[PDB]
């Protein structure tokens, strides 16, 4: 209810950080399957 | 910034001192339409400069373009003057 | 806009000064009856060759021409009153109180 | 949870939501959990792509924690703002901006034999006001040789270009003799001390003028956003903003199950806590647990 914390209240709110994480969770595991399967 | 605009609405002349009917009937009928339109205009300007609850959504139109310039692939604090002065270290050294 | 409102308030002061200098009535110049010519030569319908239903339409266009010439004579008053006050709002004072807003 | 390469990146980080993911990870390792073995894999192109996307998860909450010095007088608010972004570079795994942009030059031009191809592959990182002043001087030294000026250094045709480009670099205002004498060094530590004090006098006047040019563009953007908004009637403003707020909520409610949309709507509930905790005691502010 009232009186959250300090370390809960120090977070910047509408930063990205989780689009950057969601992209890197779908780009890094999708590009390791590109260099393991690569011949020109 | 919204204070610097409010401070010049503080210097607006009191048009309501000319609302009496000894100014209504001495005045040209088209210069009284303009006077009553310039009084309705001040209430348009004053009721939007004191809409301070709209300043928080205006700050979110500045944030995302700024935050993408800080997601630089070089450095968050990079700029032209540093990257120009670090070109002469790259160019005026050997290859 | 602040200078337009100071120009309009100086004009509306110049209208009030040169009206109160002439001591004129308030509703006189806004009434278009006062610019109407009652000594107009008043055309006779018996010399205009009207047929049976044509006389009330003759009376309407003698009236509406004489009301339009009184309105257009009121406009020529106020267009001349304007330049009399536009030339005294120029040489004016502009010491107006300001709108009370909270500090 | 974190993927154990994020948590190695969040150790020197100092934002809140990354330290509480570290602190609950270190509390798990106190209760006898095994630290998972970090990957000795992910070849040179994938390693530079994980470093690109893990530094940007340290930079993104850190940029939102740095107050811009908008409408301030003096150099020290702009020097504080620049120093907080320097420290955000070091926390996210970047080096000095001098050492990180010159690495960008030598990587984009690893295959350059002529300096005209240097001046076209380092185009994105050098100012076009300075890229043009190095292209006009290039075509004069191209006129004296009538052969392409080489990126060799041993060539005398480059040595007359490098003495003409040094005349350009002092014309911009940057001491090309001081910059070169820093990244080359000297033998004794006493004569290298005076050139480092003269490089860092340029460098601090350099990065202040990039931070101050960034502040003067946010000040100019916000002043034109406001003056466009102050020209609206107040009924238009409230529904232009309620349309933009509701469309942006619905984009986070369309996205189900995503971590970003779950955290987006959880921060909308934390803004509404902030507005409600202030309403209970406005001379006290928000109530923190103490």
């Amino acid at each position: 209810a009232d009186a959250k914390a300090l370390d809960e209240l120090r977070k910047p709110k509408f930063s990205s950080k989780y689009l950057i994480q969601h992209v890197s969770q779908k780009l890094i595991p999708a590009v390791k399957e590109w260099e393991k399967s690569y011949q020109p | 910034l919204s204070n610097e605009r409010y401070q010049l609405l503080s210097q607006w002349p009191d048009f309501t001192t000319m609302y009496g009917k000894d100014f209504y009937y001495r005045a040209h009928p088209e210069d009284l339409k303009k006077f009553y339109d310039a009084a309705d205009e001040y209430y348009k300007l004053y009721e939007t400069v004191t809409e301070f609850d709209s300043l928080s959504a205006l700050a979110s139109q500045v944030v995302p373009n700024y935050a993408a310039r800080r997601r630089s692939t070089v450095h968050p604090a990079i700029g032209s003057t540093v990257a120009d002065g670090a070109f002469t270290n790259f160019l005026l050294s050997k290859q | 806009k602040k200078q337009a409102t100071e120009n309009l308030m100086k004009l509306l002061q110049a209208y009030k000064d040169i009206g109160d200098a002439k001591s004129e009535p308030l509703l006189k110049n806004h009434n278009p009856r006062t610019f109407e010519d009652r000594d107009y030569p008043v055309p006779d319908f018996r010399t205009q060759n009207l047929k049976a239903g044509d006389v009330p339409k003759f009376f309407d266009t003698v009236i509406s021409t004489r009301a339009s010439a009184a309105i257009a004579s009121k406009d020529k008053f106020w267009a001349g009153r304007k330049t009399e006050a536009e030339a005294a709002s120029a040489k004016a004072s502009a010491a107006f109180p300001r709108v009370a807003v909270p500090e | 949870a974190v993927s154990k390469k994020e948590v190695l990146y969040f150790l020197s980080s100092k934002d809140a939501e990354s330290s509480t993911a570290v602190k609950s990870y270190l509390k798990s390792l106190y209760a006898g959990a095994q630290v998972e073995a970090t990957e000795t894999d992910a070849s040179e192109l994938i390693a530079q792509l994980e470093k690109k996307y893990l530094s940007a998860q340290v930079v993104e909450p850190g940029v939102h924690n740095i107050a811009l010095p908008l409408g301030e007088s003096g150099s020290a608010p702009v020097k504080r703002y620049a120093a907080e972004l320097f420290n955000l570079g070091a926390q996210a795994g970047f080096e000095c901006p001098f050492i990180e942009v010159s690495k960008k030059f030598g990587q984009e031009t690893a295959t350059s034999e002529t300096v005209k191809d240097v001046l076209n592959k380092t185009k994105s990182y050098v100012s076009a006001d300075y890229n043009a002043a190095l292209n006009e001087v290039l075509s004069s030294v191209e006129a004296e040789i009538n052969g392409p000026v080489l990126f060799d250094g041993k060539t005398e045709g480059f040595k007359k270009f490098a003495a003409k480009a040094k005349a350009v670099a002092v014309s911009r205002g940057l001491p090309a003799d001081t910059i070169l004498a820093y990244c080359a060094g000297s033998a004794n530590e006493d004569a290298a001390d005076k050139v480092s004090k003269e490089f860092f006098t340029w460098f601090e006047s350099a990065y202040t003028a990039d931070a101050a040019a960034e502040v003067k563009a946010i000040e100019a953007e916000a002043a034109s956003i406001l003056d466009r908004h102050l020209a609206k009637p107040v009924a238009q403003i409230r529904k232009e903003q309620a349309s933009a707020y509701a469309s942006l909520l619905k984009r986070a409610e369309t996205a189900k199950g995503a971590k970003w949309a779950e955290k987006y709507l959880e921060d909308v509930k934390a803004v509404q806590w902030f507005d409600a905790s202030v309403a209970e005691a406005p001379a006290s502010g928000p109530k923190v647990a103490a």
